[PDB]
């Protein structure tokens, strides 16, 4: 209820309210929040970043899927 | 002031780092943030604020402002 | 696969650390090379049965882990 107030603000900052998890020193799986430039969450985007990714993605599934495949990323 | 305010959330955000899902920590912050619940809905309605830059421009009088 | 996976990284730990092929051949070398009075009872055990070709020893299923908690 607190947030359903609040929501215009989460609106906002969701496009670059940045999320991941980590197995972080607990072992249990924290899940860190960090900014991201409005910049960041663009350049990866429009240009060869984005087809760059997609040949990563062919050159891990179709040759790591392994040790590296965690690395090499 | 407001710098004051980040460097306190802050500290609730390297309060939080270590949670579980229901941990004690994190629900004692909901049950601050609902013990000032209003009082908090203060501050979360300041950021209504550009944004309503184009209300400006539904009725504009000399390009650099001005209403 | 999907089983060891719950453990991180893992199954390509099952596949070295565990199993790993190669040392039922590592092993194999190690019985016949070795004095049958030598044998410790399960290199004895398994020993008997490879002679016997039963081959049960090779593990089916169950593994360490799958034994294990």
């Amino acid at each position: 209820n607190f947030l359903e107030l609040a929501e215009s603000i989460l609106e906002y900052f969701r496009p670059y309210l940045g999320r991941i998890e980590i197995m972080g020193a607990s072992r249990r799986i924290e899940r860190i929040y960090f900014e991201i430039s409005e910049t960041n969450r663009a350049q990866w985007e429009m240009p060869q970043v984005k087809e760059s990714k997609r040949q990563f993605i062919f050159d891990v599934v179709n040759e790591g899927g392994e040790a590296e495949k965690m690395e090499l990323f | 002031l407001l710098d004051l305010q980040k460097d306190m959330v802050v500290m609730l955000l390297s309060l939080l780092e270590g949670n579980v899902v229901n941990g004690m920590i994190a629900r004692q912050m909901v049950d601050m943030l609902v013990e000032s619940s209003s009082n908090v809905e203060m501050i979360l309605k300041f950021f209504d604020m550009i944004v309503g830059s184009e209300a400006f421009q539904d009725y504009v009088t000399d390009p650099r402002g001005l209403i | 696969s999907d089983y060891f996976d719950t453990t991180p990284h893992g199954f390509e730990t099952h596949t070295l650390e565990e199993h790993n092929l190669a040392n039922y051949m590592f092993f194999l070398m190690y019985l016949i090379n070795k004095d049958e009075t030598e044998h410790t009872g399960q290199e004895s055990y398994v020993w008997k049965m490879y002679q016997e070709r039963c081959w049960d020893f090779f593990p089916a299923g169950d593994c360490f882990r799958k034994q294990y908690e």
